[PDB]
RNA sequence: CCCCGGCGAGGGGAGUGAAAAAGAACCUGAAACCGUGUACGUACAAGCAGUGGGAGCACGCUUAGGCGUGUGACUGCGUAC
RNA sequence: ACGGGGCUAAACCAUGCACCGAAGCUGCGGCAGCGACGCUUAUGCGUUGUUGGGUAGGGGAGCGUUCUGUAAGCCUGCGAAGGUGUGCUGUGAGGCAUGCUGGAGGUAUCAGAAGUGCGAAUGCUGACAUAAGUAACGAUAAAGCGGGUGAAAAGCCCGCU
């Protein structure tokens, strides 16, 4: 099974008006380090919640 | 066209327009379909076509006062300079110069003069004698002229 | 003497894909599909400027009969009264009175009937 | 001079009141679809809807001659194989009655984004009494 | 004063890296340069290091300070195109094009 | 030479030059094709996608000129080569 | 098994008068062919009649491209060719002017010669689309974690399973 017309521009953009990514809505602000990050995700140093969990 | 008379691939079943020679006209680097061969354009001309184009000529050119008739031109040196200054006193810049006998002196003064060329009675062309604004005859020339045209 | 083709050939495909401005898709963009839809064009503008003098005609009589029933008379009799009183207002006129000028319009309905009676 | 046309914007249209009592189905239908489309009105143009809002009232009391009330077939299919529906008027009119000048109308306006507009300018009332006061609604003896 | 920065011969299909660009096109750079930090693509860490890198020449060769830089425009070309040769079966071959991209971001105060 | 970058790639400055939108993927740089921006249209609407009519909007005017340009709601006709 | 709505006429028959209706006919403007009559031609102008759908095909007349002469001329760094817009113009092929780009050639006129005009040939070559960010990533022997290195480690190094 294949094409019988060439599809138009216009029809392979109505297609990915759907793939459009969606950015991450808002970053969380760590209490004690002020960082931001992922939210229910440890920051880039180890906080999380204001707490140091990992030592790295 | 260098190549092989190999077909390029074969008559039926690859799906591709069918092919005979990798020289077709129609291909890149194929040959010309009615390439050139080494021809010659030289035309027949009559005899009196040709004699009756010079009367033909030679009568406009005394209606046009481009026809210029002296009893004798000639230059003492071989020099440029001097035939340069000799037709700027007769006030002529593109002229063509028949003579009776082509003098050397005459012919090495011209060479390099652009506008200017010299010219025996008998080697008298029609595309010459239209080409220059001028065309200066001796009286020996013209003599031979009338006698070559009859 | 060879000729190469590459100047005018451009040129004349820059004519015909000039004059299919504004047309959809490959219609304006591609020479063999534009060339087919500017030979289409023409085709048709040669037909429209003959469809287009049945299309107005027909509107103005649309406009004419609608203006005549307002005074009482159909398009059929308004416009044999108007012939049996020699005048010679076109159809074209007519429309624009009885859209512009009530009044107007309202006493050649008086002079139709008056031919008719 | 070009000729006139009508604007959508400056085009004044009225109301009218019509009773549907005893008429005949079709001849009042024309009438109908004559002023919802503005072909009696001199300003009429064909692509824009000059026409008139038309309430109609005892649309169950419409009248139809011959056999018609018994014989006339009203057909729809449904969209699903076999699904090819049919009534009769008289049990159109116990069911549905607005649907039968509605369909009537409907036919007699031209197809398109335009017509359907000039449609909706129809409002159809089975009983006697409308809701439209608002609009003053002139009465239409036709 | 507008800024601009561009990669040039990214390894990375337009249509790949234009998922990212609109996701920054006429945000604050304070607030595209954490949008790019937490997006799950190959193309978001390429779009950031043309982001700061056109940071940088605003603030160096223009002067101007980071708090009021936008990005008012970016937009992903295409690039050239490598072909190369992929075996299929029975003997067939196919063009592979490993397609590359033009990365263009322009920041600017006004 | 300076800056971003991985002592990258690539780029921004500076400098050279008549020109760097001549920067080595280098004269000119068309078309298909792919984008960004702006104007207008478009989510009740059926078909060779135009054509005739035509509102509205935007904009250039002139300037009360009531013209031009772009778009094209709606509508007649219309089954490519 | 009226084109539909609908119709008891909006059906049928007879008679009559209106109207609609084509690129037919008429009106107004324009072009061309063929006659005729002449002016009187210098061989064109002027009346007048008439004609002007068209495949195969026959006849007639032109446009434009490259090259040769005309041309050691003319145009051109005060910007050539080419490219890209715009306006004007001819019945058409077209032409002229001009903004921007371009950065060095172009060429009147009248003749001459043709590798002289492309949308088709499952044409040839190159470039770029589409399907589509889809199928697939090549044996179902299998991985997990700690440490290291590094801009970055599921895949590299070391270690233990
Ligand atoms: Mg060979
Ligand atoms: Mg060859
Ligand atoms: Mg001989
Ligand atoms: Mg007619
Ligand atoms: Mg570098
Ligand atoms: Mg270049
Ligand atoms: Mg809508
Ligand atoms: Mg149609
Ligand atoms: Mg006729
Ligand atoms: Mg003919
Ligand atoms: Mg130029
Ligand atoms: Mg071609
Ligand atoms: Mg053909
Ligand atoms: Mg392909
Ligand atoms: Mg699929
Ligand atoms: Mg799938
Ligand atoms: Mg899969
Ligand atoms: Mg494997
Ligand atoms: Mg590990």
């Amino acid at each position: 099974a294949v094409q019988q017309n060439k599809p138009t521009r216009s029809k392979r953009g109505m297609r990915r008006s759907h793939d459009a990514l969606t950015a991450v809505t808002s970053l969380s602000v760590d209490k004690t380090s002020g960082e931001k990050h992922l939210r229910h995700h440890i920051t880039a140093d180890g906080y999380y919640r204001g707490r140091k969990v990992i030592a790295k | 066209v260098t190549g092989s008379g190999k077909k390029p691939w074969r008559q039926k079943g690859t799906g591709r327009a069918r092919s005979g020679s990798i020289k077709s006209p129609i291909w890149r680097s194929g040959g010309v379909t009615f390439a050139a061969r080494p021809q010659d354009h030289s035309q027949k001309v009559n005899k009196k076509m040709y004699r009756g184009a010079l009367k033909s000529i030679l009568s406009e050119l005394v209606r046009q006062d481009r026809l210029i008739v002296v009893e004798k031109f000639s230059v003492e040196a071989p020099k440029t300079k001097l035939l340069a200054q000799k037709l700027k006193d007769m006030a002529l810049e593109d002229v063509l110069i028949i003579t009776g006998e082509l003098d050397e002196n005459l012919f090495l003064a011209a060479r390099n003069l652009h506008k200017v060329d010299v010219r025996d009675a008998t080697g008298i062309d029609p595309v010459s004698l239209i080409a220059f604004d001028k065309v200066v005859m001796t009286a020996d020339a013209v003599k031979q002229v009338e006698e070559m045209l009859a | 003497a060879r000729v190469k083709r590459g100047v005018i050939a451009r040129a004349r495909h820059k004519k015909i894909l000039k004059q299919a401005k504004g047309y959809y898709g490959a219609r304006s963009r591609v020479y063999r599909v534009a060339f087919q839809a500017v030979i289409k064009a023409g085709q048709y503008a040669y037909r429209d400027r003959r469809q287009r003098k049945r299309q107005f005609r027909q509107l103005w009589i649309a406009r004419i009969n609608a203006a005549a029933r307002q005074n009482g008379i159909s398009y059929s009799k308004f416009i044999n009264g108007l012939k049996k009183a020699s005048v010679e207002i076109d159809r074209k006129i007519l429309a624009d009175i009885a859209v512009f000028d009530k009044v107007a319009f309202t006493a050649l309905v008086e002079k139709a009937k008056a031919a008719l009676a | 001079m070009k000729t006139f046309t009508a604007k959508p914007e400056t085009v004044k249209r009225d109301w009218y009141v019509v009773d549907a009592t005893g008429k005949t189905l079709g001849r009042l239908a024309t009438e109908l679809a004559r002023r919802l489309r503005g072909k009696h009105k001199a300003e009429y143009t064909p692509h824009v809807d000059t026409g008139d809002y038309i309430i109609v009232l005892n649309a169950d009391k419409v009248a139809v001659t011959g056999n018609k009330r018994t014989d006339k077939v009203y057909y729809h299919h449904t969209g699903h194989i076999g699904g090819i529906k049919q009534a009769t008027f008289e049990e159109m009119i116990a069911r549905r009655p607005e649907r039968v000048i509605e369909i009537a109308v409907k036919g007699m306006l031209p197809k398109g984004p335009l017509g359907r507009a000039m449609f909706r300018k129809l409002k159809v009332y089975a009983g006697n009494e409308h809701n439209h006061a608002a609009q003053q609604p002139q009465v239409l003896d036709i | 004063m507008e800024t601009i920065a561009k990669h040039r011969h990214a390894r990375s299909s337009a249509q790949k890296v234009r998922l990212v660009a609109d996701l920054i096109r006429g945000k604050k750079v304070s607030q595209a340069l954490d949008i790019l930090t937490y997006t799950n693509k190959k193309a978001a860490v390429l779009v950031k290091k043309v982001l700061e890198s056109a940071i940088a020449n605003a603030e160096h060769n223009d002067g101007a300070d980071i708090d009021d830089l936008k990005v008012t425009k970016i937009f992903v070309d295409e690039g050239p195109s490598m072909k190369r040769i992929m075996p299929r079966a029975k003997g067939r071959a196919d063009r592979i094009l490993k397609r590359t991209s033009h990365i263009t971001v322009v920041v600017s105060d006004r």
